[PDB]
């Protein structure tokens, strides 16, 4: 695919043709009877070419000073471009970043940068997980008129069978004491199921 | 010819990419008749002012009001050739063209 | 009129000590609002009817100056495609619309006042109407009808004025109708997968335990919420009865979006009165000069109105590109914020 | 042209009611859009022609060279082009007929042919329409569509089920952001 | 002509809230009052009094003199070397 790089290409092609009109405005007549100051001074008198060489020079320097503001908004553009990327660099290479869709889409692993002309490149390895399954949960379990509560997983069951296991993954295991802690009854939660609990 | 070679001379190129890319141009509606409306007045009496045979004194200029008359110009100039003809708001050869 | 110091807040002192903590007992949901602007108004300028305004001996002139007029077209041209990639990149995040299952007994919260109602058109709920009627727009930049400008141009009508000068406002790429529905499917998502549509597919999750976790993100124990469910339900409908009030009783939230359209229209109002000034010539309109004057004599004046103009044309648009900088500055912010905050749990 | 006002206007006959001593009247920007008649003592209002902006939507040249005409601001029911070889000419071309007129509330389209369904956004047009070279017209031409905001999908959400995923896939993006420009010098006394 | 717009103009104008001087004549011999670049008169008898004014520098025939005189069908204005007296009235 060649239009992965279309920014840093449009910024060269943007430069280019700004330093191809400033060049195209050199054969512009501002007024005057023409755009080579040289004819000017050897056709008219000097008394009457200096109002075509102050003419040439306002519309000269106005085109200058248009191209000048155009630099510097493209100066300040490339400027927040560069701080943005130097950010992204320090927080998805230089490190692991929680901030979600920063260092590119899904649970970010680790970034690889890669050299690039008047730009970067970045390589964000995320975390995508696929062929997910349904499961019956429920918020706590009450075995010892106590309501049990997962103390880091989710409490599934396959049917007929109550597992605990992690979000990220589908790891099922009994339900045993180091899993879960108990906070107060079964009757201040809502969907608390009756289940055994392994000890 | 089309609206491809238009958009080609806009972009100043013999290729054109895929979208507008640019603004063609803009629709004007031009005129197709001509409406003229004047003053239906009589004939100026300009003979009482350069037709005559002895002006009045420079600090007693005399100020003649014209008013209500079809301001004809021309006959101005077939007279004495004159040492300056200068209008200051105006050009000479559009005073037949303007009301007053 | 009274003169003063401006109070910097209450005075606090903090009982600090070596072997005392202060833990709280209880705790409220509160709910805040943050409006910020994502696009402004597109605009186009035409050259030949701004500076000549249809006649004949002028625009020979102006085509010696260069291409002044197609580097100021393709400034608009930028600043159009610019807002659209904005109002993309902030509004179009997502690739699948997912929809709102029916309204059940979602742990005792009631999302009736941000879910969307098919009750009124266009899909939106009550506070986003609020929003939209809130702010009004000068010009949405619709198709008008032709008879609308003559006859009854006694009203407020500016937006006929500019558009008799080359100045016409470009409707935007997006519509409200496509941004509410994106809105929505956003709602739906984090209402029913919390953080784990946004970085792959949709987990579909029981909004009791989603919140119980969000709890445990920061620190609080997923017992806590267990055993105050419904007192947590109760404070974050409250909370959302108090935010809706707020909007529909004071008409300065919506501030910055406001006062954004209103120096766009400042601006066009500015740019057609430049129209009637006169740069040294001895009059604003270019048919008088050349019916009054000779051509040789009328080129000076035709020449200082064209300048004049120019120079009022690309001040117009140095400040059209500061806004629009400022503009897209606001949008990656937004962006920003939406993609760390309604998509996941920000420690921010 | 009254006294000396030349220019371009269509008279309307509004109700404006001038003075006696007035006969021009000008609006914010001093142009006069109102004057009186010298003859006749009815009021004429100065109101400027058709006017607006084209855009002609041009696909890949090295693909086809069809392309379709875009009227800013216009309705197609009220001037399509209404124009017979002695109007304006600066774009001497003319597209009458051929079931190929749209309208949307961004202008008048010419050169698309409007169709029920949706898909993604190629070229972008305004109001949320857009426009693609698609060949399952089989021919292939230039059709105008609603730009298609993604799939539909439902959750399953319930008050007792969950989704926990199973398996993982590790994907790779990639990001490019401009990091400098190009630093250019101006001489003065040599341009 | 111009309608539901805000125009700004700078000319000879009557200033807002100034003190300005009401005369009931009555008494005969009052000398004329200034001119300074502009005057303001206002009147509300329904007698036919007032029906002309005359405006001049010196009000004698040294200098010109305006003399404006409204009657019941017509009105004159002529610029004549007109000799004002004291009290100048129409009989």
């Amino acid at each position: 695919t060649p239009s992965a790089l279309g920014k840093l290409q449009d910024v060269v092609n943007h430069n280019a043709q700004a330093l191809n009109t400033l060049v195209k405005q050199l054969s512009s007549k501002f007024g005057a009877i023409s755009s080579v100051l040289n004819d000017i001074l050897s056709r008219l008198d000097p008394p009457e070419a200096e109002v075509q060489i102050d003419r040439l020079i306002t519309g000269r320097l106005q085109s200058l000073q248009t191209y000048v503001t155009q630099q510097l908004i493209r100066a300040a553009e490339i400027r927040a471009s560069a701080n943005l990327a130097a950010t992204k660099m320090s927080e998805c290479v230089l490190g692991q970043s929680k901030r979600v869709d920063f260092c590119g889409k899904g649970y970010h692993l680790m970034s690889f940068p890669q050299s690039a002309p008047h730009g970067v490149v970045f390589l964000h390895v995320t975390y995508v997980p696929a062929q997910e399954k349904n499961f019956t949960t429920a918020p706590a379990i009450c075995h010892d008129g106590k309501a049990h509560f997962p103390r880091e997983g989710v409490f599934v069951s396959n049917g007929t069978h109550w597992f605990v296991t992690q979000r990220n993954f589908y790891e099922p295991q009994i339900i045993t004491t180091d899993n879960t802690f108990v906070s107060g009854n079964c009757d201040v939660v809502i969907g608390i199921v009756n289940n055994t609990v392994y000890d | 010819l089309d609206p491809l070679s238009e958009t080609k001379c806009t972009l100043k190129s013999f290729t054109v990419e895929k979208g507008i890319y640019q603004t063609s141009n803009f629709r004007v509606q031009p005129t197709e008749s001509i409406v003229r409306f004047p003053n239906i007045t009589n004939l100026c009496p300009f003979h009482e002012v350069f037709n005559a045979t002895t002006f009045a004194s420079v600090y007693a200029w005399n100020r003649k009001r014209i008013s209500n008359c079809v301001a004809d110009y021309s006959v101005i100039y077939n007279f004495a050739p004159f040492f300056a003809f200068k209008c200051y708001g105006v050009s000479p050869t559009k005073l037949n063209d303007l009301c007053f | 009129i009274i003169a003063y110091t401006m109070s910097l807040g209450a005075e606090n002192s903090v009982a600090y000590s070596n072997n005392s903590i202060a833990i709280p007992t209880n705790f409220t949901i509160s709910v805040t609002t943050e409006i910020l602007p994502v696009s402004m108004t597109k605009t186009s300028v035409d050259c030949t009817m701004y500076i000549c305004g249809d006649s004949t001996e002028c625009s020979n002139l102006l085509l010696q100056y260069g291409s002044f007029c197609t580097q100021l077209k393709r400034a608009l041209t930028g600043i159009a495609v610019e807002q659209d990639k904005n109002t993309q990149e902030v509004f179009a995040q997502v690739k699948q619309i997912y929809k709102t299952p029916p309204i059940k007994y979602f742990g005792g919260f009631n999302f009736s006042q941000i879910l969307p109602d098919p009750s009124k058109p266009s899909k939106r709920s009550p506070i986003e109407d609020l929003l939209f009627n809130k702010v009004t727009l000068a010009d949405a930049g619709f198709i008008k009808q032709y008879g609308d400008c003559l006859g009854d141009i006694a009203a407020r009508d500016l937006i006929c004025a500019q558009k008799f000068n080359g100045l016409t406002v470009l409707p935007p790429l997006l519509t409200d109708e496509m941004i509410a529905q994106y809105t929505s499917a956003l709602l739906a998502g984090t209402i029913t997968s919390g953080w784990t549509f946004g970085a792959g597919p949709a987990l579909q999750i029981p909004f009791p335990m989603q919140m119980a976790y969000r709890f445990n993100g920061i620190g609080v124990t997923q017992n806590v919420l267990y055993e105050n469910q419904k007192l947590i339900a109760n404070q974050f409908n409250s909370a959302i009865g108090k935010i809706q009030d707020s909007l529909s009783s004071t008409p300065s939230a919506l501030g910055k979006l406001q006062d954004v359209v209103n120096h766009n229209a400042q601006a066009l109002n500015t740019l057609v009165k430049q129209l009637s000034s006169k740069f040294g010539a001895i009059s604003s309109v270019l048919n008088d000069i050349l019916s009054r004057l000779d051509p040789p004599e009328a080129e000076v004046q035709i020449d200082r109105l064209i300048t004049g103009r120019l120079q009022s044309l690309q001040t117009y648009v140095t400040q059209q590109l500061i806004r629009a900088a400022e503009i897209r500055a606001s949008a990656n912010l937004a962006a920003t914020k939406m993609s760390e905050c309604v998509l996941g749990q920000s420690k921010r | 042209n009254f006294n000396g006002l030349t220019g371009t206007g269509v008279l309307t006959e509004s109700n404006k009611k001038f003075l006696p001593f007035q006969q021009f009247g000008r609006d914010i920007a001093d142009t006069t859009d109102a004057v009186r008649d010298p003859q006749t003592l009815e009021i004429l209002d100065i109101t400027p022609c058709s006017f607006g902006g084209v855009s002609v939507i041009t696909p890949g040249t090295n693909t086809s060279n069809q392309v379709a005409v875009l009227y800013q601001g216009v309705n197609c029911t009220e001037v399509p082009v209404a124009i017979h070889a002695d109007q304006l000419t600066p774009t001497w071309r003319v597209y009458s007929t051929g079931s190929n007129v749209f309208q949307t509330r961004a202008g008048c389209l010419i050169g698309a042919e409007y169709v029920n369904n949706s898909y993604e956004c190629d070229i972008p047009i305004g109001a949320g329409i857009c426009a693609s070279y698609q060949t399952q017209t089989a021919s292939q031409s230039i059709i105008a569509y609603t730009m298609s905001l993604g799939a539909e999908n439902s959750v399953a959400y319930s008050n007792n089920s969950i989704a926990i995923p199973t398996n993982f896939t590790i994907s790779v993006t990639t990001e490019i952001l401009p990091v400098s420009m190009t630093k250019t010098s101006v001489d003065c006394t040599m341009y | 002509f111009r309608s539901s717009v805000l125009h700004s103009t700078h000319d000879l104008f009557l200033p807002f809230f100034s003190n300005v001087t009401w005369f009931h004549a009555k008494r005969f011999d009052n000398p004329a009052l200034p001119f300074n670049d502009g005057v303001y008169f206002a009147s509300t008898e329904k007698s036919n009094i007032i029906r002309g004014w005359i405006f001049g520098t010196t009000l004698d025939s040294k200098t010109q003199s305006l003399l404006i005189v409204n009657n019941a069908t017509n009105v004159v204005i002529k610029v004549c070397e007109f000799q004002f007296c004291n009290d100048p009235f129409l009989d």
